[PDB]
C-alpha cells in the first residue's frame, strides 16, 4: 500500500482530465446530449463542488426537454432524482448537488414532495445538523404548503429522540412566531417552552443548544414589571433547578450564566448580590469569557443604576 | 466537547519565510488540477497572503492579468478559470485581484456591474449565477465586488439590506436565506454586508458576540457553529466577524495564537485546517488573516470586511466603518 494507492491516482486523474476536456469539446461544439449525462455523471460523484458541469447537465436537460416526449422527458427527471440520491449519499454537505435537486424540482409539473419531505428525513437520521437538509426541508415544506404546527411535531420527536438538537431548536425558534403571527411570544407557548428546553437541559446539561434556545426564550416574553405569578412562579422554579444541577455539575457554565440571566429576569435589584457572587464563579469556571462575562456585568451594572434612579 | 487536543510537541512559533515559499512554489500536481474550478480564488488566497507578508512581488503579476481578462465572460461576470462558468464568487476574487495590483481596467468594469446588477431579486437577495441559487454569501459578493469599484448605488441597497436581515436568527447570528440556522460563514458574509452598507447598527452586537466567542473551544481554536470540531478557517470567519461588530477581546487572543500557530506544518510550509493535516493555500491565507487580526507584527493589516490588506483599502479610499 504504498506507490500503489498515490500511482493510481495519475490514472483516476487522467480519465478525470480527458472526460472534463471531452465535456468541453462537446459543449463548444453545441452537442447538448446524453454523452455529456454520461461524461458528467463521472465526474460529479467525486466532485460535486465543480459547478460548471452542473451548468451543463442543466443545459442539457433543458434542451433534450425541447424534443424529447413528454414521457421521455418524464424518465430524464426520474434517472436525474437517482443520479442525485447517488451524489447525496457520497457527499451531503455540497452546495451544488443540493441546488440541483432543487431546481429540478422547482420545475417539473407534478413533482412528489412527500417523497422529497421523506428524503429529508432520511438524510436527518444520517445527520442531524446537515443545514443544507434543514435548508432544502424547509424549501419542500413551502412548496407543498406544509403547516408550521406538522414540521413543529416533526421537531419535538426529533429533540427526545437524540441530542445533536441545535437545528432543530433552530428550526422552532421561526416556527412559533408563525403559528402566532404578530407583526413577541404569548405567554402560554412561551410557558410550554420553557417546560420543553428545562426538560431537554435536565436530561443533558452539557448541550449547549438548550441553553441559547433559553436564553431567548428568557427576552421573549413581556418584562420583569408584567410577570404573572405562574411566570414568576416558574421562573423561580428554573433558578432552583439551576441551583440543584450545579451541585451535581460544579463545572457546567452554562447553568450559572442561566441562574445570572434567570434573576435579571426576576428582579435585577433584589438579586444584586448574588448576581455578583456569580459572575466570580462563573469567570473561575470559564475564564475563556472572562472578558464577555465582564462586559456582560458591566451592562448589567448599568441597568441597575438606571432602575435605582428610577426611585422617587 | 467535541475539541482537538494539541500535542505537545507542534509548532509554537511563526515560520513566515516557509509560507512565502508554500504559496510562491504552489502550483507546480494532483490537488491542484482538481481545483480547477475555483482557481480565481485560489490565486486571491494566494495573492493576497502573500501581500500580507510583504512578498507580493514573488508572485507573477502580468500572467494573472492575462488569466483574469481570459476569465471575464460576455455578459460581464467572471469564471473561475478560462471555459468554465461566471460566478459573483469568482467576480469578487478577481476584483480584489485587481484591486491588490491597482489594475482594475483590466477588466470591463461597468459590463461587471452590470453581471453583478442582474443578479439581484425582487426581495432584494442576489443569486450567484444565471441559475439562481440564493445565498447571503453571494449579497456579500455583490455589495464587496461593487464597494471596490465605488459603484455600490448601483444596486437596491436598501431591499439588499432588508434580506440580509430577514436572515437574521433568534441567536444573533444569520443563515443562506430566510429560516437558515446560524454559521459562522454566513455571519462573516453578512456582518461584513452590513459593515459595507453602514448598518452595523442593526445586528446585535452582544449576543451575536456572544454567540461567537462560544465558538472558541478549550483547543484554543474556533468552530463554525455549536458541537463542531475547530478550524483555522473558522478562526477567521469568526474572529473577523467579531472585528467588524467590536467584540473581538471577547475571545481568548493567546489562546486562538497558539492554536493557529499549531496548524502549520514545520517541513512543507502553509497551514492545515487542524494540527498535523495537510496544508493548503486557503487555510494557508486564514490562518495568517487570523494572527494578523489578533496584532502579529511580522504581518501587515488586514481588512476583517474585505480580507485584504488595510494600505490597499486605504489606497482605494473603501474603509467601512465597524461597530468598536
Ligand atoms: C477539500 O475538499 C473541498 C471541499 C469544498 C471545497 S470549496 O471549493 O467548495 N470551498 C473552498 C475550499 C477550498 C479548499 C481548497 C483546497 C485546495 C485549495 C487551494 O486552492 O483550496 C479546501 C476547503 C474548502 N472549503 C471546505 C472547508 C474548508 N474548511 C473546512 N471545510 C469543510 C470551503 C469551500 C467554501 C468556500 C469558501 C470560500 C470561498 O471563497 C469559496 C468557497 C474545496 C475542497
Ligand atoms: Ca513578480
Ligand atoms: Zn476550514
Amino acid at each position: 500500500q504504498a506507490e500503489a494507492k498515490r500511482l493510481e491516482r495519475e490514472q483516476k486523474l487522467k480519465l478525470y482530465q480527458s472526460a472534463t476536456q471531452a465535456v468541453f469539446q462537446k459543449r463548444q461544439a453545441g452537442e447538448l446530449d446524453e454523452s455529456v449525462l454520461e461524461l458528467t455523471s463521472q465526474i460529479l460523484g467525486a466532485n460535486p463542488d465543480f459547478a460548471t458541469l452542473w451548468n451543463c447537465r442543466r443545459e442539457v436537460l433543458q434542451h433534450l426537454e425541447t424534443e424529447k416526449s413528454p414521457e421521455e422527458s418524464a424518465a430524464l427527471v426520474k434517472a436525474e432524482l437517482g443520479f442525485l440520491e447517488s451524489c447525496l449519499r457520497v457527499n451531503p454537505k455540497s452546495y451544488g448537488t443540493w441546488h440541483h435537486r432543487c431546481w429540478l424540482l422547482s420545475r417539473l409539473p407534478e413533482p412528489n414532495w412527500a417523497r422529497e419531505l421523506e428524503l429529508c428525513a432520511r438524510f436527518l437520521e444520517a445527520d442531524e445538523r446537515n443545514f443544507h437538509c434543514w435548508d432544502y426541508r424547509r424549501f419542500v415544506a413551502a412548496q407543498a404548503a406544509v403547516a408550521p404546527a406538522e414540521e413543529l411535531a416533526f421537531t419535538d420527536s426529533l429533540i427526545t429522540r437524540n441530542f445533536s438538537n441545535y437545528s432543530s431548536w433552530h428550526y422552532r425558534s421561526c416556527l412559533l412566531p408563525q403559528l402566532h403571527p404578530q407583526p413577541r411570544l404569548p405567554e402560554n407557548v412561551l410557558l410550554k417552552e420553557l417546560e420543553l428546553v428545562q426538560n431537554a437541559f435536565f436530561t443533558d446539561p452539557n448541550d449547549q443548544s438548550a441553553w441559547f434556545y433559553h436564553r431567548w426564550l428568557l427576552g421573549a416574553g413581556s418584562g420583569r414589571c408584567e410577570l404573572s405569578v405562574e411566570k414568576s412562579t416558574v421562573l423561580q422554579s428554573e433558578l432552583e433547578s439551576c441551583k440543584e444541577l450545579q451541585e451535581l455539575e460544579p463545572e457546567n457554565k452554562w447553568c450559572l450564566l442561566t441562574i445570572i440571566l434567570l434573576m435579571r429576569a426576576l428582579d435585577p435589584l433584589l438579586y444584586e448580590k448574588e448576581t455578583l457572587q456569580y459572575f466570580s464563579t462563573l469567570k473561575a469556571v470559564d475564564p475563556m469569557r472572562a472578558a464577555y462575562l465582564d462586559d456582560l456585568r458591566s451592562k448589567f451594572l448599568l441597568e441597575n443604576s438606571v432602575l435605582k434612579m428610577e426611585y422617587a | 466537547q467535541k475539541d482537538v487536543t494539541i500535542k505537545s510537541d507542534a509548532p509554537d512559533t511563526l515560520l513566515l519565510e516557509k509560507h512565502a515559499d508554500y504559496i510562491a512554489s504552489y502550483g507546480s500536481d494532483y490537488e491542484y488540477c482538481m481545483s480547477e474550478y475555483l482557481r480565481m480564488s485560489g490565486v486571491y488566497w494566494g495573492l493576497t497572503v502573500m501581500d500580507l507578508m510583504g512578498q507580493l512581488h514573488r508572485m507573477n503579476k502580468e500572467e494573472i492579468l492575462v488569466f483574469i481578462k481570459s476569465c471575464q465572460h460576455e455578459c460581464g461576470g467572471v469564471s473561475a478559470s478560462i471555459g468554465h462558468d461566471p460566478h459573483l464568487l469568482y467576480t469578487l476574487s478577481a476584483v480584489q485581484i485587481l484591486t491588490l495590483y491597482d489594475s482594475i481596467h483590466v477588466i470591463n468594469v461597468d459590463k461587471v456591474v452590470a453581471y453583478v446588477q442582474s443578479l439581484q431579486k425582487e426581495d432584494g437577495s442576489f443569486a450567484g449565477d444565471i441559475w439562481g441559487e440564493i445565498d447571503t454569501r453571494f449579497s456579500f459578493c455583490a455589495v464587496a465586488t461593487l464597494a471596490l469599484l465605488g459603484k455600490l448605488d448601483a444596486i437596491n441597497v436598501e431591499k439588499a439590506i432588508e434580506f440580509v436581515l430577514s436572515c437574521m436568527n433568534f441567536d444573533g447570528g444569520f443563515g443562506c436565506r430566510p429560516g437558515s440556522e446560524s454559521h459562522a460563514g454566513q455571519i462573516y458574509c453578512c456582518t461584513g454586508f452590513l459593515a459595507i452598507t453602514s448598518q452595523l447598527h442593526q445586528v446585535n452586537s452582544d449576543l451575536l458576540g456572544w454567540w461567537l466567542c462560544e465558538r472558541q473551544l478549550p483547543s484554543g481554536g474556533l468552530n463554525g457553529r455549536p458541537e463542531k470540531l475547530p478550524d483555522v478557517c473558522y478562526s477567521w470567519w469568526v474572529l473577523a466577524s467579531l472585528k467588524i461588530i467590536g467584540r473581538l477581546h471577547w475571545i481568548d487572543r493567546e489562546k486562538l495564537r497558539s492554536f493557529i500557530l499549531a496548524c502549520q506544518d514545520e517541513e512543507t510550509g502553509g497551514f492545515a485546517d487542524r494540527p498535523g493535516d495537510m496544508v493548503d493555500p486557503f487555510h494557508t491565507l486564514f490562518g495568517i488573516a487570523g494572527l494578523s487580526l489578533l496584532g502579529e507584527e511580522q504581518i501587515k493589516p488586514v481588512s476583517p470586511v474585505f480580507c485584504m490588506p488595510e494600505e490597499v483599502l486605504q489606497r482605494v479610499n473603501v474603509q467601512p466603518e465597524l461597530v468598536s
